[PDB]
């Protein structure tokens, strides 16, 4: 009995309005970061850890 | 009316073995006492439940398996009053409960799996809820603490892989309260 999965927003009217990208130090090349989940947003705010 | 197999007494103590059919219309396979059922053997519902197991006295008994009709699953030893002992259990939902076992709730020192999570509780049992001297296991996080119906009490304490261990106190239902020892391993 798994549960029901919330699926992605991949329209720019979410979460993924604006595409994000990282870099570490300047120069080096962007990392485009990747999209957002509802399952990577919940339960994943409960959890709290350093990058 | 049923039916049976097997071989019988000209009384109609059954003493063998086979299939057989009940008046309400289930049946199922087994050996026989003399007007009494054991052996392995095998019981199938109406509803796709079913049964092995010794089958003491008509009662369910011994090291065996049971399937409900909810999809769950028991593999274990079983008594006459539903004891006891050693047994796993897997739930409906991929979770699994391995440990001791009384009168069919979770009782004594046994395991419990979060297959969702794949964290474990690990620790007391007494009627199905949680107790204390229990260790819940995540991939990093280990408490070591004591519980409650389902949630953590006490002074309690987390410890992690990293070499490091944290005390507690769960004061509130759901909420801890910690203190300022942080010391290794």
């Amino acid at each position: 009995k798994a549960p029901q999965v919330i699926p992605k927003e991949e329209s720019r009217t979410g979460a993924n309005k604006y595409v994000y990208f990282v870099c570490n130090v300047p120069g080096r090349p962007w990392v485009r970061l990747p999209s957002v989940t509802p399952a990577q947003i919940v339960t994943a705010r409960k959890i709290k850890k350093f990058f | 009316l049923g039916e049976y197999e097997g071989e019988r007494n000209e009384v109609g103590e059954r003493h063998g073995h086979g299939k057989a059919r009940l008046p309400n219309g289930d049946t199922y396979e087994g050996s026989y006492e003399f007007g009494k059922r054991h052996g392995q053997g095998t019981y199938k519902f109406k509803n796709g439940a079913r049964y092995t197991g010794d089958y003491v006295k008509n009662k369910k008994h011994g090291q065996g398996t049971f399937i409900y009709p909810d999809g769950s699953r028991y593999e274990g030893e079983w008594a006459d009053d539903q004891r006891h002992g050693q047994g796993v259990y897997y739930y409906v939902n991929n979770d699994t409960y391995t440990g001791e076992w009384f009168n069919h709730q979770r009782h004594g020192q046994g395991t419990y799996l979060y297959a969702e999570t794949g964290s474990k509780y690990v620790g007391t049992w007494v009627h199905g809820q949680q107790e204390g001297a229990a260790e819940l296991i995540h991939l990093n996080h280990r408490y070591q603490g004591k519980f409650m119906n389902k949630n953590p009490v006490g002074p309690g304490k987390y410890v992690f892989d990293i070499g490091c261990e944290q005390h507690g106190e769960y004061r509130l239902t759901d909420t801890e309260r910690g203190e300022e020892e942080e010391e290794e391993e």
